[PDB]
């Protein structure tokens, strides 16, 4: 039986898994958001890939398609075709909801960029069916990476919320097969972010449930999930101490109970201590 | 996620064919392997046969080898699962079960399988 | 001592260590390059960043730094100064030579995105001193990725040559501290490359020693060179047949006795050490 | 890479005192641990002192920890390592080590450590 572990690296070295950025802090979601639903950055324990999850940053937040002036027309980043009505988006599409999305788009065989503006709410917007508005974006083949952000068109006058993902589907239909809500199981647990700094005209920060290289670590160790949850230190690589226990659980997501972890630094190193029950209570992280 | 329904047991007299279907969706875009498992009453959960989602290699078990076979519909996303000359001893809930993780080969461990339906009886009758 | 090992992942699903790009196939080198000296994509087999290699992709390719109009004054990606005469350029400064650069820059805090259009071959490049020219970017803060690239403006008419990496110094000094470069070891044995098809308006694959997903996992896993040269299978997940022999070396590269018409949806295996004169079979043979 | 330079070595009166520098440079962003190890004829490479670069933690071996003292320089990419109260038994050659692979604490064993320097003769005379 292969053991579980965690990659042995600083996060301040390790990337964002919903965008390709580096991991600048750790924090914990606002009182007024108890679940998500993200669909990058989404693994098991024993390395199963959901929702849009691919195993390497070179997919992460990227879409590929054929504009015809109209609608692009969207397949797999390698071009491989997507079929309609079997998930919410291509591999590697990205899951930023509550903003209006700027992605560089480039091509194979031509030169220059251009920048894609994407309101990710109108019924237009169907990646679940394949096919996103064109927006002015003329005919031809590209490829196209996330780069910046800005508040959402719709509702006007709402701010950036990085908590949501976005409306895959439209009123012909919901989309299917999406990876499923993370909640914090245990007593007084919150969920656990990876946060990144997003350019675009204020303050962003991205969170995630797992960076990069941890998904590409589990899909390689692949270890059987032997328990209900992981036990973990966030460990100081100055002096060895242990900043806080806290638990991982096997759909994929970490959990602590706050004192906090927000002003927690961020060139520790999570080490896996053993397999506990669903319900070890948690001490304070510091406290 | 991937969601697989199965379908097509029933009432079959020894010797006789049937054929059963699983229905794949989802993320099928990274399924590795798919594979037949089947358990009958007092007995554990055993393999069948299985293929490489998008390759060419298949294996069966010994005790169906000669008489099973697995296949992928050239259409859809439907594994099928050929029974001929069908023994009372092949009575069972036949399971289908995909893998999506990476790995060289069809294995046979019920443990390795990530996704699983909800089976369907097939009843050989003397 | 901690067992040797590759990510039990296949290729096709891996990265570039010279761009944010998917792997797309295995190559070797033209009659006309003999070594190279890639700064990014370089790490040892017990996991020892060297260049300007960092671990994770988020820094691959990318340029932060303060314009003035007319130069860009270097930093690295989170701020941290970088200092003169002490490196080729900061972690993750692209290392693509034979190339004119087209960067995408945005900014923390502000609105849209800009293209910077990069010349390396003038004496105001000179990031090893912490400076390139600006080229009409306004005053400000950005970070940038590489976007596109095209063919070099200087000297006129030369191709896209991605065996080179850009001039780091000047006429007035040398870069220092450069990843030393890499050779075929001989015996008929050439380097192996993972190539990505790189945006712009050529046909242009883009060359590296080691996948990104493999620095970051040699340098997690730090396990002792116990051997001269690591032997490898690269295994078809289909079949499980052995598709070639690989050495895979201690200072981070793969060599083959020829590969180009390899499947890129193998698994790289270690199989034992063996020594650094260990002659391979030929690929199929 | 990275690049060691060592100097402040010769010869000193048992009971004295004596500091050692070592110039560190090139690819300095990630070096984590700075370490001093000594080397006596027919002896094996051993850990005198060593410091966290960036970090406050420092570790001395236990025959110097109450007389030497390791350190990095406020303005210079210099480590220092200062000895006190010298016996015949310090003399050796002393080594300036980096590491710049990622770990926890301050290594003492010569094998995880990345970079060398090329070493100064430390004679303690009576
Ligand atoms: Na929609
Ligand atoms: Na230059």
């Amino acid at each position: 039986t292969r053991p579980f572990t965690l990659p042995n690296l600083p996060l301040s070295s390790l990337s964002n898994s919903r965008a390709p950025l580096p991991i600048s802090s750790i924090g914990i979601s606002p009182d007024n958001v108890q679940s998500v639903q993200f669909q990058n950055g989404r693994c098991t324990l024993d390395g199963r890939l959901v929702g849009t999850t691919p195993v390497s940053l070179s997919h992460v937040a990227k879409i590929r398609g054929t504009s015809n002036g109209t609608v692009i027309n969207l397949t797999e980043l390698d071009g491989t075709p997507f079929h309609p009505f079997e998930g919410p988006a291509p591999i590697g599409f990205p899951d930023l909801g509550g903003c209006d999305w700027h992605i560089n788009m480039t091509q194979f065989g031509h030169s220059s960029q251009t920048q894609y503006d994407v309101d990710t709410t109108p019924d237009t917007f169907v990646p679940h069916l394949g096919s996103i508005q064109a927006n002015g974006i003329g005919s031809g083949n590209y490829v196209g990476v996330l780069s910046w952000i800005s508040p959402p068109s719709h509702p006007s006058g709402s701010q950036v919320d990085l908590w949501k993902i976005p409306n895959y589907g439209s009123s012909i239909t919901e989309a299917t097969h999406l990876a499923p809500s993370v909640y914090p199981p245990g007593f007084g647990e919150v969920l656990v972010f990876f946060m990144s700094k997003m350019p675009g005209p204020g303050a962003y920060n991205l969170p995630c449930l797992l960076p990069q290289e941890y998904i590409s670590h589990l899909a390689s160790e692949q270890a059987p999930t032997v328990g209900e949850a992981a036990l973990l230190h966030y460990v100081d690589p100055d002096t060895g101490r242990n900043l806080g226990e806290f638990k991982a659980y096997p759909d994929g997501f970490l959990t602590c109970v706050p004192n906090g972890p927000q002003q927690l630094p961020i060139n520790g190193v999570f080490v896996f201590v053993s397999w506990v029950s669903r319900f070890y209570q948690l001490k304070p992280v510091g406290t | 996620q991937v969601q697989l329904q199965e379908s097509g047991g029933g009432l079959v007299m020894t010797g006789g064919s049937l054929r059963l279907s699983c229905a794949v969706s989802g993320r099928t875009i990274d399924v590795s392997v798919m594979a037949w498992f089947r358990q009958a009453p007092g007995k554990e959960r055993e393999f069948v046969s299985g293929m490489r989602w998008s390759g060419m290699t298949t294996y069966s078990a010994d005790s169906v080898k000669d008489r099973f076979t697995i296949s992928r519909d050239k259409t859809k996303n439907t594994v099928y699962l050929q029974m001929n000359s069908l023994k009372p001893e092949d009575t069972a809930v036949y399971y289908c079960a995909a893998r999506s993780r990476f790995i060289v080969g069809v294995p046979q461990a019920r443990d390795l399988y990530d996704y699983w339906g909800q089976g369907t009886q097939v009843t050989v009758s003397s």
